[PDB]
Parts: structure tokens; C-alpha cells; sequence
RNA sequence: UAGGAAGAGUAGUACUGCCCGUACCGCAAACCGACACAGGUAGAUGAGGAGAGAAUCCUAAGGUGAGCGAGAGAACUCUCGU
RNA sequence: GUAUGAGUAGCGAAAGAAGGGUGAGAAUCCCUUCCACCGAAUAUCUAAGGUUUCCUGAGGAAGGCUCGUCCGCUCAGGGUUAGUCGGGACCUAAGCCGAGGCCGAUAGGCGUAGGCGAUGGACAACAGGUAGAGAUUCCUGUACCAGUGCUAAUUGUUUAAC
RNA sequence: GAGCUGUACGUAAGCGUUGAUCCAGAGAUUUCCGAAUGGGGGAACCCACUAUCUUUAGUCGGAUAGUAUCCUUACGUGAAUACAUAGCGUGAGGAAGGCAGACCCAGGGAACUGAAACAUCUAAGUACCUGGAGGAAGAGAAAGAAAAAUCGAUUUCCUGAGUAGCGGCGAGCGAAACGGAAAGAGCCCAAACCAAGAAGCUUGCUUCUUGGGGUUGUAGGACACUCUAUACGGAGUUACAAAAGAAAGUUAUAAAUGAAGCGGUCUGGAAAGGCCCGCCAAAGACGGUAACAGCCCGGUAGUUGAAAUGGCUUUCCCUCCAGAGUGGAUCCUGAGUACGACGGAACACGUGAAAUUCCGUCGGAAUCCGGGAGGACCAUCUCCCAAGGCUAAAUACUCCCUAGUGACCGAUAGUGAACCAGUACCGUGAGGGAAAGGUGAAAAGCACCCCGGAAGGGGAGUGAAACAGUUCCUGAAACCGUGUGCCUA
């Protein structure tokens, strides 16, 4: 959690995005029957809840 | 809400498969998304250009496994052709 | 509705008795009268008892 | 539970009493703990694409965990246990050997 | 007409056009009658020979052989013919 | 829960026959020929209604008043594409709701402006193709309705084109 | 402090001593419908406007906020109609709805039944509908109770007592005070009077606002003077005026430590059981463990523990405060009310000699030498000052949370429901409403062979038991069969 507590608001965005992207294309990997790593869809959609909690409390 | 929660994931089938040559692709999409919204959606995400979008919305179907019986998830298909002058998706 | 302005004065019930006292049901009115009277500077046509209205308000 | 991964054990009653064994596995959901060597079954098992062949199997089955207690490792033998916290750390201490087990 | 107004039309090109329904049965075995029930269910089209006719008998395009059989040819019951 | 009536009544209007095929098993499933039936219907569309019963590959315990290799039955995968079709973003009838308002022990009743409400009014697309399931929807060909941008010249300016 | 990704077997892919899964406190996100509140609507759907921003060559599209009604209050605009009102718009506060099928306050209010019929009466101010709250509600500080003497706010319990009474004097209904207890707490306005302000002009007056005084009965206050106090002292957010804050302690919400038999031996599938020996006990509660355990496990007695939140107590802080006496000129002490006639209702009391309280309609007082009550009423006496308001405790109930108990049930019982129950099913709808528990200690749930398409069997193996094989502990009776000893045309 604090690992990411330090950047500057501004990058987090760029990293909201860039996981975005990466789950949407887990999501087409499963369906297409190409992802044999299964576990990953799940570690990547928390982070993007993660990123998303420390932006919400530091604007309060 | 973002262009990639629009779309949610592609369709394999046998009729899905069978016009992929002739550039048309089928696509799961929100239940709440519009005919526009998806044209919109594509373009941003896969960087082509859609010419032509069709929908349709199935209801869900009564599976029953044991005693217990429930409803299929109720799904929105959307069937979205490219222009010719415009690069193919992989989708395979 | 159906109530004085000034006092509380509105319907009530009862019973009306007869020879044999055979109890039946009935009800009470009051002399609620329509007229224009000063409720906040302002003329305005509001039911008033006439008892109320026999001394101290201004029609 | 006062038996975890590793440790090595007595059994005190079964039809497999007397003997020991060190623990393969742990279930505090059921409170059952699997040892090697110690109460073994014969699994009648189907040809599948586990295991090709098939035929009878010869593996273990777990036992309750009250059916164990640890012993010391280094003096030998079997003996209640104690938590005693040293060094901000909790470690188990026997109530007969006097010594740290861990 | 009251009103509003500095922009207007015409021609030629390219581009844009949302939500719901769309399967299937639908004089029926899938609708209303507890049933794979001799009942009921709005509207459009509804051919030929003879015929005034959507009557009547036999047929065209089209659709069917009806979800227990075979074998004897008594009394009796029902529907028919002398 | 299980008997007697008892292997009894019934098996729900109707013309089938033979030869091949599959199968462990065939009067009942598939194919062929002959025969018979309806034909202002037992034919073709389409509303209401039903909500997966539609298609393909597997199955024969239960359902099918018998049988079953079969099914509107079981399991698993699929299938419904609209600017022009019907309904909304247009309109109103019967009727319903109803700011203020009038009436009334409470609850509430009536009712104006206003708004909903098709069984009616207005409104732009036709012909062909598609052997598993969609067609005025997808494809080919040829159009129409409304709107926008970009060019082309034309034209007009506050007794003020439009 | 070592496993984890629920029920739920199992496959795949992963995460954990850099301390995961898990438990407790505090936060964040919180689609749509629903009082639903931008408009509409057939529940989870459709269609918008005003602003700011975003995208495209532009139409098209997207992001955020606001936009319901009523009540109260200020501002602005503004009709008949000259001022002004009505109306219109904006701004700020409050309300709507739900339920715990419980308790209580009010508005409205049955019949079946009893009287061996029935109408007065009873059932009954019960059932039910509606409105208002509260954790409790209601009542409450004497115009009281009572009589040879006194008591001193209200509420609840025992007796008074089935008494006095009411009653087609029928069926029936049915008190209160004294006495004994639980709990105990008292106060704030109106009016004279003073001061300030304002409007009218009631034209130097009266009628309104605020502040100060002041509230009671062998009368009190205003008014006159004496005494003292302006925080010395007193009180407080449960009434007496109200709004907050700091510190300490204590409690609830996770937890930690915690003694003593692997004792020998017998039966057994397994020992906690029998026999013989020991120990702990502030711990011999409960549950599990292959059978009945204080000494095997989770624990129990005892002793510790809280970063965070909430409650309770105390202190501090804060805030706010005049009360004693003597004279009694004069003034003040709740008016369309107190009562009365008429028609009803509640009081145990049914019009009766009917006192007391309330309602609708008419009539209509005195006011300190005054007024009310003591069960019609008059006189004497005694008690008490109505027509304004607030108030904790003793009392009633349990949809809930924690800790427990039962000479309560044990699957036709106990909740309708021990099981995916208000479910399946029935009805257009309100509504009605089931059946259904048990393998084994452990899945070790029958490898393999034979008959059969399969189901199903016979061997083999697991198991203490398979005559425990996925409705599986025990397996009665009805009912259906096979074989035989005796009898029978
Ligand atoms: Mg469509
Ligand atoms: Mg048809
Ligand atoms: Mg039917
Ligand atoms: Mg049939
Ligand atoms: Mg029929
Ligand atoms: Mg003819
Ligand atoms: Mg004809
Ligand atoms: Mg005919
Ligand atoms: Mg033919
Ligand atoms: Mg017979
Ligand atoms: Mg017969
Ligand atoms: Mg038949
Ligand atoms: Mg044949
Ligand atoms: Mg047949
Ligand atoms: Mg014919
Ligand atoms: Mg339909
Ligand atoms: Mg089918
Ligand atoms: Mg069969
Ligand atoms: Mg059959
Ligand atoms: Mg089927
Ligand atoms: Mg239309
Ligand atoms: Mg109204
Ligand atoms: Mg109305
Ligand atoms: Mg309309
Ligand atoms: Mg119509
Ligand atoms: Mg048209
Ligand atoms: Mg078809
Ligand atoms: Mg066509
Ligand atoms: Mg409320
Ligand atoms: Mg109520
Ligand atoms: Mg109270
Ligand atoms: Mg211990
Ligand atoms: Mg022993
Ligand atoms: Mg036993
Ligand atoms: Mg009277
Ligand atoms: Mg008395
Ligand atoms: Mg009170
Ligand atoms: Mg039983
Ligand atoms: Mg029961
Ligand atoms: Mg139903
Ligand atoms: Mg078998
Ligand atoms: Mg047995
Ligand atoms: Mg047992």
C-alpha cells in the first residue's frame, strides 16, 4: 500500500490506465482460450482498486 | 463510463468465426450501452474504422443442475463491421 | 376544515335515545358560519362559531 | 493446534499405537493430522490419467490431533508443552525437559 | 400577419441517423380448458370441372394416414341398408 | 402404507401395404413405390397468448394410456442483426391522475390549469441470394426521408434578402 | 503465528515467518427500483432542460452539478385600482416514508353470545379502522381527603371486599377513603408596578414590543420604608435558562498465561471400561477424542490485557444567580368563563333525591366585606383558591445483543419450517400452504475376473460388521412369495 504512496498524484493516473488496458486484455485472452496464468485477472483488478483508495483519501 | 467497460470480451463461435473474413467481428458489450457508444468504443481501443454496428439482446436461459434452477446471465451481443480501408483485428 | 378558527369548536358524536331508550347513533354540529374576518392583516372568508363571533372579533 | 508441519511424533492410541512418525500435513478445520507410516489404508482406485495403471494404493489417512503429543527433540520422548515468551518471541517450552523444543 | 433578423438560398461531393421487438407454435400436441383433452380462439389470401353461389361431389398448389395391435365373424348394445 | 373388485373397464372419431437400412433388440425410427384423406381446409400469412418449447451432437432410467434405436422428454453446445416493418423520442377519444381550489369526525371525496392513455390520425424500401437454426434486418443491385461539413459560383445588409 | 483461495468433491493457476487466510475498532466505494423528489411509467424502464468541460471537419457522442410538493421566514417584482394587497420569482430552515403482529393516548365504533325467547341491559368502549408519540406513555404539586384529630404532590402493590352500592332491582356490573409498603422533588408564567422604544393620534393621552419585578389562603404581591448580598456563597443542561470543552478512573467490543498418569495389566477393531498403583485441585463446568476421561485436546478456577470507538462516574472548566423584616391608603390575583335551561357522555351510579367531570346550542356572575367544596338544597362550621404551563423514580412490553436455567419436546413431537420454507403447489387477486433427519471411527465409497447393450448380479478386496454398498443405525404389522409335517373332491 505505502509502496505507491509517494508518487505524485499524476503518475497514478498514468497507472490507472496502464491496468486497465492490462485487465482488458487478460479478459480477451481468457476468452479467445490463449491465458494459461488464470491467477493473474485477480492481482491486477485489486491494484487497480488499490490505486484508486489512496487517490480517493488524499483529496478527502 | 470508459471505453473498455463498454466492451467486456469477444465471442468464438462457429457462426462468429464464419465471417471473420468477411470483417465483421461479434463482441459482448454492456447491457446498458447504445448503438453509438460501442462505434466509439472500438475505434478508441483498437484504432480502426467502424463503418456499421448491429445489436441484439438475449434473454437469459433456465438452467437447472440438481434441484435448484436459475437464470442464465442475461447477455447484449453487438455484431460491428470495419470499413475496408481500415487494419484487421487479430481477435484469434 | 369544518372547524372554528378561533376556538376547537367542530363535530362530535353521541348517542340519540328514545321511549324504550332503543340506543341508537348520531352527531353534534356548531354554528359554524362563513364569513370575513382578519387573520394576519389579511381579509380571508373562514368558518367562526357563533359563539365565538358574539363579542370581541371584527367582521 | 499444538502440532504443526514437521515435528516429529508419538501416538499414544489406535490400532497404531506405540510407534512414530513425523507429520506430512495439517487440517485445523478438522483438527486432523496426517503422519507417515501411521494408519494406512488401500485406495481402490479406476484407471485414470492420474496414475495410468491403477490397482491398490497403499497411503495414509489423517488422525485426530488429540491422539498426538509432541516430543522433545533433543532429550527423546514424549511430554506436554508450554508457551513461554523470550527474546519478543513466543516459543513452546516442554513441561518435562525444560528446554525450548523450537 | 404580430414578431426575429445579417446573412441566405441553389448546384456538386463526402459523412451522420437512438431505445424496445425480431427464434419458435399460433383453429393447435407449444394459447384458455388439471391431460399429447372429439370444446373455445380476432384479421388478410383462399384455385379448377358442373354451378347463381365461399352450397354440393371429385381434384390442383400445399399438408396428412391421427401414439395399442391381429383374428374370429356368437348373444346383446350403438350407427346404418333393404 | 398395503389389499379386494382383477389381469377386469379403458387404451380418447380416421386406411394402410410391401421392399431395403440402422440397431443388442423393429407393426411403431430413416429411405423407396403403390394406395387413401382434407382442399372457403386438415392450405399460406398475422395479432393475443406461451417464454426456449427453435437448431446440432450425444441418451433411453422417468414422461409418451402399448413399443421405441424416436420425440414438444434428459445432457452439452448454439441461434433472434432495422433511419424505411410494429411501438417509443408525434397527436388525441373513452377513461385515469390532478398544483392551487371546494367539501368532509380522521382516513379522504369532487374538480380547474396541466399530464397520461390506441382499439384511431400523420410519417422515408423494393426485387433477388442464403442446405443447421435470422431476413423489407445480413449480402448484391437500385432508391428514398431528415440533417451536417467542405467546395462552386450567385445574392443580401439594418424605410432591414430571408 | 502456519497454512490459505466459503458451501463443495475435484481440476487448473497461485499466495504466505519480508508474516498470508482469520478475529475486533475506525474509514473508503456503495449500479437500479423503492417516500423516489427533473417529466413520464404497466417495479427495477423511457424521455428531458439550464450551466461548465470534452470529441469530430461537423451533425452524431461523452463527463460533473442543479431542476418535485407543502409549511415557516427574508428579498425582489407586481392586477383589476391611486397607495397597497392578491399573484409571480429567488434565498435559507423543517416535513413526507417505514415498523416490533409488543406496550399507551386520542377520534370513530360492531355483532355472534348471556338473560335458557327478547327490545332496557350484557358481550364492550372489547374486535377493528384512523391519527400522535415515547423508551416508556398517561397522572402530578389541592378551589384535595376527612370530621369531637387531623393528613399534606402523583404513580404502583396487599387489604378494605365481592363490602357500600347500581340493576326489565332480572341476567349481571361493582367502588373509594382510612391502614401497610416500593419510590420520593419541586417549580415556571398572566396581573398589577418601573424603565426604554414605537404606532396611533385614544390629540401629551392609550395600545403594542422588550427588559426588570411576582405568583398565594388564619392570604400573597405591587406600594412604603428599614437590613444584607452584586459572587462571600448557590445552582446547572432529567423540570427549575442553556451551549460546549479538558483530565482521571470504570465498562462493552479482539485476546494471553494457566497444575496433575504416553503408569502397569485384561477383553477388544479401538480404552475413556474392569483389576492394581500415583498426582493436582481457588481448576471434579462443558464439548471432542475408534466405548463411560479432573491428569489426551479446546478449555474451566485464578491472574493479566486495549492502538481505536462508544457508554458511565468524578473533577476541572464554562454559564447563570439577590433574599430577610415591618406597615397593610390604594391597586393586582387567569370572563362570554363559573354556573343555569335543553339533548347526550364518563363517573361502580341505567334520571333516579343525583352530588362530580366533559361535549353541542342558547342565557350569562362576583372579584378579598370576594369565591369553591364537604353526594339534591338552606343556615353554622371546617378545608381550599378553579377558569395558564413544566416535571425524574417506583409501573407496562420484548423485533433485538450478551451470560445462563428447566422433575419442557425429541422428527405424526417441538415453530408452518431441525433439511436452499412462507419454498413447491393452488387461486385472476386478497389469500391458503405442505412432504422431506441418521453409511461408517475413518471414503478406506468395491482394483480385478465372469454373464449382460445397460441396469442388475456371482466371485475377489476394504472394513469389527457389506445380511452397513450413496433413503445407507435399528427394521414390527398389514400385504406378496418359495419348501415341507397333518387334513381335504
Ligand atoms: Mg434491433
Ligand atoms: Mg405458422
Ligand atoms: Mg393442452
Ligand atoms: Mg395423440
Ligand atoms: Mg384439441
Ligand atoms: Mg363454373
Ligand atoms: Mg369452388
Ligand atoms: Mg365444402
Ligand atoms: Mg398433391
Ligand atoms: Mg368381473
Ligand atoms: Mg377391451
Ligand atoms: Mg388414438
Ligand atoms: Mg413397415
Ligand atoms: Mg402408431
Ligand atoms: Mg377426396
Ligand atoms: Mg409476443
Ligand atoms: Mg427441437
Ligand atoms: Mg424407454
Ligand atoms: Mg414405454
Ligand atoms: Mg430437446
Ligand atoms: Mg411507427
Ligand atoms: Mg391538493
Ligand atoms: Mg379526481
Ligand atoms: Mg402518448
Ligand atoms: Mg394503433
Ligand atoms: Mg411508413
Ligand atoms: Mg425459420
Ligand atoms: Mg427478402
Ligand atoms: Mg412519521
Ligand atoms: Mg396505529
Ligand atoms: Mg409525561
Ligand atoms: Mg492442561
Ligand atoms: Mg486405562
Ligand atoms: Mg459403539
Ligand atoms: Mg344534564
Ligand atoms: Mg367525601
Ligand atoms: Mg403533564
Ligand atoms: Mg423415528
Ligand atoms: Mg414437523
Ligand atoms: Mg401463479
Ligand atoms: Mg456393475
Ligand atoms: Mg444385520
Ligand atoms: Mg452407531
Amino acid at each position: 500500500a505505502n509502496d505507491i504512496r509517494d508518487l505524485s498524484t499524476t503518475e497514478i493516473q498514468d497507472q490507472e490506465k496502464a491496468l486497465k488496458e492490462e485487465l482488458f486484455n487478460l479478459r480477451f485472452q481468457l476468452a479467445t482460450g490463449q491465458l494459461e496464468n488464470t491467477a493473474r485477472i485477480r492481482e491486477v483488478r485489486k491494484a487497480i482498486a488499490r490505486m484508486k483508495t489512496i487517490v480517493r483519501e488524499r483529496e478527502l | 463510463m470508459d471505453a473498455r467497460d463498454i466492451i467486456k470480451r469477444p465471442v468464438v463461435t462457429e457462426e462468429s468465426t464464419s465471417i471473420l473474413d468477411d470483417k465483421k467481428y461479434t463482441f459482448e458489450v454492456d447491457t446498458r450501452a447504445t448503438k453509438t457508444q460501442v462505434k466509439y468504443a472500438i475505434e478508441e481501443i483498437f484504432d480502426v474504422k467502424v463503418a456499421k454496428v448491429n445489436v441484439m439482446n438475449y434473454k437469459g436461459k433456465l438452467k437447472r443442475m440438481g434441484r435448484y434452477a436459475g437464470y442464465t446471465n442475461k447477455r447484449r451481443k453487438a455484431i460491428v463491421t470495419v470499413t475496408a480501408d481500415s487494419k484487421e483485428i487479430q481477435f484469434f | 376544515a369544518k372547524e372554528c378558527v378561533i376556538t376547537g369548536r367542530k363535530s362530535r358524536s353521541g348517542n340519540k335515545r328514545s321511549h324504550a331508550m332503543n340506543s341508537s347513533k348520531r352527531t353534534w354540529k356548531a354554528n359554524l358560519q362563513k364569513v370575513r374576518i382578519l387573520v394576519n392583516g389579511k381579509p380571508k372568508k373562514v368558518w367562526v362559531s357563533a359563539r365565538a363571533l358574539k363579542s370581541g372579533k371584527v367582521e | 493446534m499444538h502440532v504443526k508441519k514437521g515435528d516429529k511424533v508419538k501416538v499414544i492410541t489406535g490400532k497404531d499405537k506405540g510407534k512414530s512418525g513425523k507429520v506430512l500435513a495439517a487440517f485445523p478445520k478438522k483438527d486432523r493430522v496426517l503422519i507417515e507410516g501411521i494408519n494406512m489404508v488401500k485406495k481402490h482406485t479406476k484407471p485414470s490419467n492420474i496414475n495410468p495403471q491403477g490397482g491398490i494404493l497403499n497411503v495414509e489417512a489423517p488422525i485426530h490431533v488429540s491422539n498426538v503429543m509432541l516430543i522433545d527433540p533433543k532429550t527423546g520422548e514424549p511430554t506436554r508443552v508450554g508457551y513461554e515468551v523470550k527474546g519478543d518471541k513466543k516459543v513452546r517450552v516442554a513441561k518435562k525437559s525444560g528446554e525450548v523444543i523450537d
